[PDB]
C-alpha cells in the first residue's frame, strides 16, 4: 500500500522530493539533492549515535 | 520531525527498485503455467486463518 | 476534493484542535510562516458555518 501512494519511482525522484520537502525554495538539482539525503543519515559531520 | 512521505522513497533513495523493495518485506510465492494449468507452490503453515 | 473532504471529515472537532495533523496533509512547498494563521483562524470561534467560509476562500 506504501508503494501504491509512492509518487516517485526511483532514485532521482526521491532524492529531489526528500530535498524538496527538507529545504522548499531552490529548484533542486543533482549535487544538492544527492548531498542533501547524504549529510542527514551518511555523514559523520552531520549525523553520530555517538 | 516535517510532513509525512511514503516510506518507501527512502529505499528508493538508498537505490532500491520496486522489485528489491518488494523482495525485502515480504515472502514471494511463485506460480507456474504448465500442461495449459496453473500450479502454485503450496505451503501448508502459510494457510493458517484463511 | 482532497483538502476539503480531508479537513472537513477530519475535523469533527479534532478534540484538543489537533493542529499537527492536517498541515502536513496539504500540497506546495512546506513550512512557511504564511499559512498558519489561515487555519487557526477557521477551526473555532465562529464554528459551523466558519467551516463553509474557509473552502470558498
Amino acid at each position: 500500500e506504501t508503494l501504491r501512494v509512492d509518487p516517485t519511482n526511483d532514485r532521482l525522484s526521491a532524492l529531489v522530493e526528500i530535498y524538496r520537502m527538507m529545504r522548499p525554495g531552490e529548484p533542486p538539482t543533482r549535487e544538492a539533492a544527492e548531498s542533501l539525503f547524504e549529510n542527514l543519515f551518511f555523514s559523520e559531520d552531520r549525523y553520530d549515535l555517538s | 520531525r516535517r510532513r509525512k512521505l511514503p516510506a518507501t522513497i527512502i529505499l528508493r533513495a538508498l537505490n532500491y527498485t520496486t522489485e528489491q523493495i518488494l523482495d525485502l518485506f515480504f515472502e514471494k510465492v511463485i506460480f507456474e503455467i504448465r500442461d495449459n494449468k496453473l500450479q502454485m507452490e503450496l505451503v501448508p503453515e502459510r494457510l493458517r486463518g484463511e | 476534493q482532497s483538502q476539503l473532504k480531508l479537513l472537513v471529515t477530519r475535523g469533527k472537532e479534532q478534540g484538543y484542535l489537533t493542529y499537527a495533523e492536517v498541515n502536513d496533509h496539504l500540497p506546495e512547498d512546506i513550512v512557511d510562516s504564511d499559512q498558519i494563521e489561515d487555519i487557526i483562524q477557521m477551526i473555532n470561534d465562529m464554528g459551523i458555518q466558519v467551516m463553509e467560509e474557509a473552502p470558498d476562500a
